[PDB]
Parts: C-alpha cells; structure tokens; sequence
C-alpha cells in the first residue's frame, strides 16, 4: 500500500520540564542506492540510545541508554524488525517522495536593488540547489561580493540575497545571473546606474 | 559530526514533555515539515498540497506518543529527576520577498535554539496584538535536539506601520521584542 | 518457538466477574503489534473485543463492550489479561487472545493466537452425564446417550479407541434446564450383534466422571 | 463501527474448483483488509493481509483483490485441506476492528439416503422420572432433512431437540439426531411411538416406530 509509514519507538525497560524525543531518521545518497536509518531516543537534549542500520543493533550512547540497549538487543524479534525498517520505512517512503517532494520545482523571483551596495534578492525557490553570480559588463565579480546564508522560509521555499559593492560608472551594466534546477535557461537580470 | 547524504528525512519526529503534558508528531523531509498529526482531533494535517493525496493513520501518532509517555516517566526516575535546561532562543525577523509599498508581503519570524519546546510567538503592530494574518509552523527538529519555529504575518506595507515579534520563553528574564527593521539583518 | 498459552476459563455465575490469562512465550511484549482478545460463541463466527498496544497503555474496546471488559498486560509476568464484568448467557464463548499486527503489518506480519479457553455463563451446578443405552430392538446400528451434564465438553469413545469406523458423536445441545445432552452412534454389522461387546466410554473432565456402558439388545 | 458483510454464508465445491469468497465494507477501508482460515477445533490462521499480500508460507493458489468496499478471496484450484470457514477482517480503524460473518467451504459429493433408527427409552431412565426417545439418520447429503415425532399418531411440536455432525473426513456426509423428552407419567399414558423422516435421497418418506 502506498502511504507513508512510520519508524517506531520502543518501550524503555519558570516551570519544570522533562522532555523525551524519538527521531526515526533516514539518510539517502544516490537515491535508494545507499540508505541509512538512525533512530534516536533523546532525554531532554541528550541522546541516550540508538539504532543505526550501519551497526545493525541498539547501542547506548550514554549511561541512561544502557538499560534499553541491553533489553532491546535481548529481544530477537525487535532486532529483526529494526533491521528491516530501512526498507519498510526509509525505502518505502522514498518511493512516495520521488513522485511528490523530489519533483517540487519552484522557480525563483530574481530582483536587483540598491542598499554603493547592490542587492540581488533571489526569493521563493525549491529545491535548495542554487548558484548566484554577479557581473559588471560581462566581467565576473567575486572580490566585492557577500552572500547571505541560504534562508529557509518554512513554507517549502528558500531565499538568498547576494550583495555587490560597486564603483558606479556611466557606461556600466550590472547583471545578476541565477542558475536553478527548475529553470531551462539561467535567469539574467540587469541594473543600470542613473544619477 | 553530522552524517553526509543527498537527502535526510525524519519519518517520525516524536515529542512528548511533562509540561502540559503535550506531544507532537511530525514528518520532515530535507528540513521541511511534511505534515503534523493533531492529537486532540485524531487527524493528519498536511503542510504541502502534493502530499494531500496520501493517508497517515493518526493512530500511529497516538500510539507512539503513548510509548514516549512511558519512556519519559521511566527516564525521569532513572535520571534522578534531572530536568531540561532552559535555552535562550535566538530571534530573527525578515520578509518573504523584497519590500514594495503597494505590494503585499509576509513577515517571517524565526525563533531558533528553542528548548524546551514551549514558546509563545505573538505579533505587534505599533505596540498592539495582531490576530488576523497570523500563522506558524510546528516545532521543527535540530541535530542538537532543540527546535526552531517560524511565524508569519501577512500584511499590506506601510511607512508608518512598524512590526515587532514578541517571543516568550522560560530562558528569558523578560519577553523578547524583535523589531522588523529592513537594514540587512540577514546579510549582517 | 513462539506461542500464547491461555488459562482461567471455566464456569461463571450470571452477574459475576472473571479474569482470563494469556501468557506469552518465545517473545516479550513490545512495540509493532497489538495484543488483542477475540471471542467466538459455539457454532458462530469471530467477534473482536479489544486490543492493548504491545508497547504502551493504548487500549481500545469494541462499541458493544459498554465498559464491562478490561484489557491489561503485566510486563513483569509477560501476561495479557481479560477482566470480564457483569456476565450474561450472551457471553458464553471460546475466548482467544491474539498477537495481531493490525495497522503494523508493514513493520512485521507475525500473527499469533492462543489455543482458546471456554467460558460458560450459567448458575447451573457441576454434575456428570447419566449414560443410557441405545440398543437396537428386533446393516445395523447401536449407540450411547449422555444426558443432563454441566458444563461442556464430554469425550466419547467406542471399545476404548479400537472402534472408530462408523462412529458419529453428535454436537451437544443445551436443554431448557441449563444442562447438556448428546448421542454417539456406530454403524455395526448385523452378524456382529451378540458377537462383540460394544462399550461406550464417556468422560466428563469438569466433574471427573468416567462411565462405561455396554449393549444388551 | 465499519460493518463487514460476507458472501456467501456457506458454499459447496469439489477439488479443482475455482472458489471466490466476497467481503463488503460499509465504507472505504483503504487496504485495511485481512483474510483468515479457521478449521474445526483450531484458532484462525492468517492467509492474506493488506487486501492482497500473501502471508508467509501460504500457498500460491490463494489470492486477494478489491478496493474501497468490495473485496474477494480467490482459491484458484481447490485442495482437500481448503475445506474450512473463511473470514475477512478490517483493521482500517484499529479502535473498532470487525470480522465478516464467515463462509464455510464444503465438499460436493453425490446424494445419499439416510439410514433411520428409533431408540426406545431405557428402563433405567424411567426409574428416575423422565423418558427419552431418540431418532437417528445416518450418512446423508445434503443437510436438509425433516423429522417429526408422533405419540399415538398425534404430531409433536416443541418436543424435539435435533443435532448434526459435520461433513465426515471420510464420506463427507452428515447425521441428524432428533430427541423427544417427556415425563414417565405421560410416557406410560400412551403406546405407539413413531418417527417419520423426509429426505431428497429417498423416493418417498421413510418411517420407523416401536410399541410401548
Ligand atoms: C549511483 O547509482 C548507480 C546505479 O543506479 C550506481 O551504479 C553508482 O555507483 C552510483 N553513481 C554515483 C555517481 O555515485
Ligand atoms: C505563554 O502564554 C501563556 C498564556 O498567555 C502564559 O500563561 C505563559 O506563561 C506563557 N509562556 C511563557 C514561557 O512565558
């Protein structure tokens, strides 16, 4: 059945807060050629015990996880199921991603504006893979260029702003050149100094 | 160190804490929230339209949150009642696209380094609360096991109108007002 | 290797309580499946009663339960329990416990059931079955008739197991007095009448009643 | 409370026959379907889950199909071990899991007439206070048969208590057992006790009686 399936936590053998977390994490490289599952149990902020598919068994990361790791490794049916979760959870959900999330293409909005400092605002794009370059009369500028980190909007879009400190001349044209997987042709946008 | 891969997903960010008590069930793919499960209404709420085609049994969230409830009680007693350490959150405010007076925009408030995951993210327009135009994400995981959360405020841009993001947490001696000043805080 | 062994089944007075046991072996209760109870009334089909999660407090009951049943599993003993309250004649069934993946088949398909334990709701007392001979009058057939016994079941054999070809033991019926009754018959050759001593062997395990009966036509 | 409706409630087929069992849900149950087999005196065994996934070991002749509300179980070429009651199960809502009614798959043979025998109440039982007269049909096909009690030719009602064996592992026949229960006061107060049996295997109804 093609529905997302979850990784499962197992049972442990100014106000005050006590926090617990379980993360069923899947790592994919080269599609489903290389797949790794790392399930983590965290007490407050300390990871206490883990299942890494590259190890193939539970391992306490700290003292508080040793009772669980000892107990869960003694249960052969748990181990076999955990060893199979790379396919039933990671590889299974990856097949759903390939036709939905891994196909989301949002072309960026490229804008050039001052605040001399020239800012190329490359907003609302998906996926993250981007290349933004400045040019002054077809000459590539890098020495005087500073870029923000990649900015995660949260709504499944990214933005990034690339700034260029320039010495404005009369016969000068500044072009922001953006490359992104959702574009067949790279976007080139121009700015000309006026007064 | 961190694991190098092309893609990273959390096919279960499971959260349960004593305060409340509350829980959260989300799936994340490459750092973005795919859906959450409303534990009260027993309902899968998708954060991305293309995923609306799928199903996810809200009972999966409910059973896992109950496993985390037992594990929490178990580790509270095992740790000799060691409680979570309040972490000072880092607040950043920026717009979704370049600012145009006479062109609507969204103001984004990122609250980072959140721990424990109990936070109040309200918006102020010239000093007073805002209700309409507001929305927010769930608590999104970080590899250091703290969270972040992003809040939004859809607006009509004005030269007079000034906006602040008021964040409340136990790691702060008094709330935090982060003024939205468009003088390149993103570019430092 | 893995199994569920049930216990605690028997007779119970209408309006009283009863706790069934289901001990697990070859594994210990954990996540990825549900520990459930399914009852089946004689000659009828399966009726799900409720599950407890293998790895938590998550307990569900069927709508028709009305708070009469309590499903719990003690981990220290590795035993699943079924508390039954305010019992009525409608509750008479073989009660099964199962390890059912349910919404977890994707994670593991291990489907395991207990042997089943019989629960009988009636205020009737324990008494053996009076055997009465069914000899033919003036190829041929004879039989035994066990009447007025409580509770079910009762075993019936012919010539201490040496007679099996042609035997028909009838499924018992509940009489108006809350007592059971059945017949066991054998398709015997006519010439063999007067020759062999056909003796029915009847056993009532709940009352320790073993009574044998011969044929005198 | 998703209700499952299983069809047929019982069926008859021979070895080699393609058998189709059907289950129907009161709403879309989105692949949350399992199929069980249950043989006499044994707990059910899982055959298929997720509508069509054959559980490990289960033979290739068994198969599942369907979507939403309509689902089928197909045994391609039936085998002697396949005569048992089959059940569908819905686990789409794990808080209200329900089983379909059941479908008994029975073996198809030729018609067989019942050998009838009447049994007068033992003198030992009368010395207690009751009287039991028993009627007996033997090795017939199919289960459909009527048996009436007549004390002094007067037809009885509410006097009878019948019983019936399952399809024999050897000849695949049934056996019925009618039983009239009356007190010793009303037993010795009458004389001719008869038992008339009607069945498809016969040419005309067969009768058996005795004299008090
Ligand atoms: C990725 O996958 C192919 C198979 O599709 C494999 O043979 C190869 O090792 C991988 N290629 C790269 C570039 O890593
Ligand atoms: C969050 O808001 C609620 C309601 O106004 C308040 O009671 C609570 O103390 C606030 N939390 C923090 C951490 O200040």
């Amino acid at each position: 059945l093609p529905y997302p399936q979850p990784e499962l936590p197992y049972p442990q053998p100014s106000p005050e807060d006590f926090v617990y977390q379980f993360k069923g994490m899947c790592y994919f490289t080269n599609g489903t050629e290389r797949v790794r599952l790392v399930s983590r149990s965290i007490y407050n902020r300390e990871e206490i015990v883990r299942f890494d598919s590259d190890v193939g068994e539970f391992r306490a990361v700290t003292l508080l996880g040793l009772p669980a790791a000892e107990y869960w490794n003694s249960q052969k049916d748990i181990l076999e199921r955990k060893r199979a979760a790379v396919d039933r959870v990671c590889r299974h959900n990856y097949q759903l991603e390939l036709r939905t999330t891994l196909q989301r293409r949002v072309e960026p909005t490229v804008t050039i504006s001052p605040s001399n400092l020239l800012v190329c605002s490359v907003t609302d794009f998906y996926p993250a893979q981007i290349k933004v370059r400045w040019f002054r009369n077809d000459q590539e500028e890098t020495a005087g260029v500073v870029s923000t980190p990649l900015i995660r909007n949260g709504d499944w879009t990214f933005q990034i702003l690339v700034m260029l400190e320039m010495t404005p001349q009369r016969g000068d044209v500044y072009t922001c050149h953006v490359e992104h997987p959702s574009l067949q042709s790279p976007i080139t946008v121009e700015w000309r100094a006026l007064e | 160190e961190d694991i190098v891969a092309d893609h990273v997903a959390s096919y279960g960010v499971n959260l349960y804490q004593s305060y409340g008590p509350s829980g959260q069930y989300t799936h994340e793919f490459d750092g973005d929230e795919q859906f959450y499960v409303d534990l009260g209404r027993k309902e899968t709420v998708w954060s991305l339209p293309v995923l609306r085609q799928f199903r996810f049994d809200p009972q999966f969230a409910l059973t896992n949150i109950a496993v985390l409830k037992h594990n929490l009680n178990s580790l509270i007693k095992r740790s000799n009642s060691t409680a979570a350490t309040n972490e000072v959150p880092e607040v950043t405010v920026f717009s979704k696209s370049p600012v145009t007076l006479g062109q609507p925009n969204i103001l984004i408030c990122l609250v980072d380094n959140i721990f424990p995951p109990v936070v109040n993210i309200t918006w102020l327009s010239n000093g007073h609360s805002v209700t309409e135009g507001v929305s927010e994400t769930s608590f999104l995981s970080k590899s250091d096991h703290s969270f972040f959360k992003i809040s939004y405020l859809t607006l009509l841009p004005s030269a007079e109108e000034s906006y602040d993001c008021k964040v409340e947490h136990w790691g702060l001696d008094k709330p935090l007002l982060k003024h939205w000043e468009p003088e390149l805080e993103v570019l430092f | 290797q893995v199994q569920l062994v049930e216990s605690g089944g028997g007779v119970v007075q209408p309006g009283r309580s009863l706790r069934l046991s289901c001990a697990a072996s070859g594994f210990t209760f954990s996540s990825s499946y549900w520990m459930c109870w399914v009852r089946q009334a004689p000659g009828q089909g399966l009726e799900w009663m409720g599950c407890v999660y293998g790895g938590s407090d998550t307990t569900y009951y069927a709508s028709w339960t009305k708070g009469r049943f309590t499903i719990s599993r003690d981990n220290s003993k590795n035993t699943l329990y079924l508390q039954m309250n305010s019992l009525r004649a409608e509750d008479t069934a073989v009660y099964y416990c199962a390890r059912d993946p349910l919404n977890y088949y994707y994670y593991g398909e291990l489907n395991l059931w207990g042997q089943g334990t019989l629960v009988t709701v009636s205020s009737a007392s324990t008494k053996g079955p009076s055997v009465f001979p069914l000899a033919p009058s003036s190829t041929a057939a004879l039989g035994c008739l066990v009447k007025d016994y409580f509770p079910e079941p009762v075993t019936v054999s012919w010539n201490s197991g040496a007679l099996t070809s042609g035997v028909h033991t009838f499924p018992a019926v509940l009489q108006s007095s809350g007592l059971y009754s059945l017949s066991s018959v054998v398709t015997v050759p006519s010439s063999s009448l007067g020759t062999q001593t056909y003796i029915c062997n009847v056993n009532h395990k709940p009352s320790n009643t073993k009574v044998d009966k011969k044929v005198e036509p | 409370d998703i209700q499952m409706t299983q069809s047929p409630s019982s069926l008859s087929a021979s070895v080699g026959d393609r058998v189709t069992i059907t289950c129907q849900a009161t709403e879309n149950i989105y692949s949350g379907l399992a199929w069980y087999q249950q043989k006499p005196g044994k707990a059910p065994k899982l055959l298929i889950y997720y509508v069509s996934t054959l559980a490990s070991g289960i033979p290739a002749r068994f198969s599942g199909s369907g979507s939403g509300t309509d689902f089928t179980l197909t045994i391609s070429s039936l085998e002697p071990e396949d005569f048992a009651v089959y059940y569908c199960q819905t686990y789409h809502d794990i808080s209200e899991v329900t089983f379909g009614q059941g479908t008994k798959v029975e073996i198809k043979r030729t018609v067989a007439a019942p050998s009838v025998f009447i049994f007068p109440p033992s003198d030992e039982q009368l010395k207690s206070g009751t009287a039991s007269v028993v009627c007996l049909l033997n090795n017939f096909y199919p289960r459909e048969a009527k048996v009436q009690w007549k004390v002094d030719n007067a037809l009885q009602s509410g006097n009878s208590q019948e019983s019936v064996t399952e399809q024999d592992s050897k000849d695949s026949t049934y056996s019925l057992s009618s039983t009239l229960t009356l007190s010793k006061a009303d037993y010795e107060k009458h004389k001719v006790y008869a038992c008339e049996v009607t069945h498809q295997g016969l040419s005309s109804p067969v009768t058996k009686s005795f004299n008090r």
